[PDB]
């Protein structure tokens, strides 16, 4: 089966967690042993029925106290892929990670809550949700599913439905999302209504839909929008990158650069650079885990071993690439579209706080900012704007205070996005348009 | 209730020689208002060396991710780097 990413946001109340908990458990992608512990003892409560909900808030209690063992990633097969879900989380330092981080969503999935009072508070323009979901646009993730939770609470009303369904397509549009294109599943995380199987509770309902390029596909459950996925295209025609995360110096073997494939492949034998360092050499082997790999492919973490190389003449932050098929440079300077994200004040040309690009982490001057424009269409609104302020898309010219690698957004998209930090907080989100090597 | 994340963090050593039994106690010394230590476990990344991979649960408003790596890179003599391996919502 194929891979895909998927990210689920939505406001505190709309019940993402619960519902991303029920498709992963139902969805055979919880531990055997796990799920066995948890409902034994749903069991054991009464004379033995139990709702699949509270094996899942038995989960959340252990996971909670800090038991539950290995990496806070969860994963399931539908029966075309096999799915990484990250269920966002509120903290502002996850913004950050979501940007920078290394599992870029193929698809979102916005859940929100149809109670009356809980909808309006989770569109809110200022609220994380809306942040989160302007990231994910931003950032390109361009599929999108949304799913309209807690129709228990509404009981099953259409009127409602459609209701919601009218006001979060103006929600998503704001955002840049052709409603067209996006499934709307109504459904009760909790109690299971289309999440895996069809619901009993709504006659009214005949399914969702989305328009495609080639035509209209049809579907009732979420895990059908899910399996309805378009398949996604991954970066292994393209040159190598691989920006170094660590180097080692492992006696009797030599200099050890440990990192990410982003793009292309790596395998023993290969001649490869390092820039902004400008050193070139051959991989003697390449080892992921506990195996000696034969090629490196986007998505594996590797280290490898080169040769005639001190462990002080690359660094975390550098780029591995191709010798000879266009190999990776520092810059002089880049030009990136800016999305100014609600912080309080203006920014103005001279601002140069910390970058954060693929492993590079280096302040950066916004030398110049060369236009404001219109955030969706790109379209330039007005030239050299004297000051940037929250919700403004910008093209700004940036000059890189230590030698820096990073490339198009177009090109390589894992060294073309970043973020910018200050006040605490990320202040801005960067794609980056052009490079001047 | 206070609102909380799931993080996942991986620490690496300087070489295959670095006691990392020693980083681990140092990582789950460090004290933080809202934060608590989970599961860990070493993963081998190559030619012998293993990194740390060591989970913990955050209350987003008194925990800084920032600051948190800041504090464990303070162990030099056994952290080369850190970083963000999963973010999660609970």
């Amino acid at each position: 089966k194929s891979h895909i990413n998927v990210v689920v946001i939505g406001h505190v109340d709309s019940g993402k967690s619960t519902t991303t908990g029920h498709l992963i458990y139902k969805c055979g992608g919880i531990d055997k042993r796990t799920i066995e512990k948890f409902e034994k003892e749903a069991a054991e409560l009464g004379k033995g029925s139990f709702k699949y909900a509270w094996v899942l808030d038995k989960l959340k209690a252990e996971r909670e106290r800090g038991i539950t063992i290995d990496i806070a990633l969860w994963k399931f097969e539908t029966p075309k892929y096999q799915v990484t879900v990250i269920d966002a989380p509120g903290h502002r330092d996850f913004i950050k990670n979501m940007i920078t981080g290394t599992s870029q969503a193929d698809c979102a999935i916005l859940i929100i809550a149809g109670g009356v009072g809980e909808f309006e508070a989770g569109i809110s323009k200022d609220g994380q949700t809306r942040e989160h979901a302007l990231l994910a646009f931003t950032l390109g993730v361009r599929q999108l599913i949304v799913a309209v939770n807690k129709m228990d609470s509404v009981k099953w009303d259409e009127s409602r439905f459609q209701e919601i369904v009218k006001e979060t397509s103006n929600f998503i549009k704001k955002v840049g999302y052709n409603p067209k294109t996006v499934p709307f599943v109504p459904i009760s995380g909790w109690n299971g209504d289309n999440m895996i199987e069809a619901t009993t509770n709504a006659p009214w309902y005949k399914g969702w839909e989305k328009e495609t390029k080639a035509g209209v596909v049809k579907g009732k459950t979420l895990l059908e929008a899910i399996d309805a996925i378009e398949q996604p295209s991954r970066p292994t025609d393209k040159p190598l990158r691989l920006p170094l995360q660590d180097v080692y110096k492992i006696g009797g073997i030599g200099t050890v650069p440990v990192g990410r494939v982003e793009t292309g492949v790596i395998k023993p034998g290969m001649v490869v650079t390092f820039a902004p360092a400008g050193v070139t050499t051959e991989v003697k082997s390449v080892e992921m885990h506990h195996e000696q790999l034969e090629q490196g492919v986007p998505g594996d973490n590797v280290g490898f071993n080169v040769k005639n190389v001190s462990v002080k003449e690359i660094r975390r932050g550098n780029v591995c690439g191709d010798a000879k098929n266009d190999p990776p440079k520092g810059c002089a300077s880049f030009n990136a579209t800016v999305i100014v994200l609600n912080h309080p004040g203006q920014i103005s040309a001279g601002y140069s706080p910390v970058l954060d690009c693929h492993t590079a982490h280096i302040a950066c001057r916004f030398d110049e900012l060369l236009e404001k424009n219109d955030r969706r269409s790109g379209k330039k609104l007005e030239d050299h704007p004297k000051f940037l302020k929250s919700g403004d898309a910008a093209l700004v010219k940036f000059v890189p205070s230590k030698p820096m690698c990073v490339e198009a957004f177009s090109e390589y998209p894992p060294l073309g996005r970043f973020a910018v930090r200050d006040m605490r907080q990320t202040v801005a989100v960067g794609v980056i348009k052009s490079v001047d090597k | 209730p206070a609102a909380k994340s799931i993080v996942t963090l991986d620490v690496k050593p300087w070489d295959d020689e670095t006691n990392l039994e020693e980083m681990v106690a140092n990582v789950k010394a460090i004290e933080m208002e809202g934060l608590t230590w989970g599961a860990h476990q070493f993963i081998p990344i190559g030619f012998g060396i293993k990194k740390l991979q060591i989970n913990c649960v955050v209350e987003d408003d008194k925990v800084s991710l920032d600051d948190l790596q800041q504090s464990i890179e303070e162990d030099e003599d056994h952290v080369q780097s850190t970083d963000i391996a999963a973010m999660q919502a609970l």
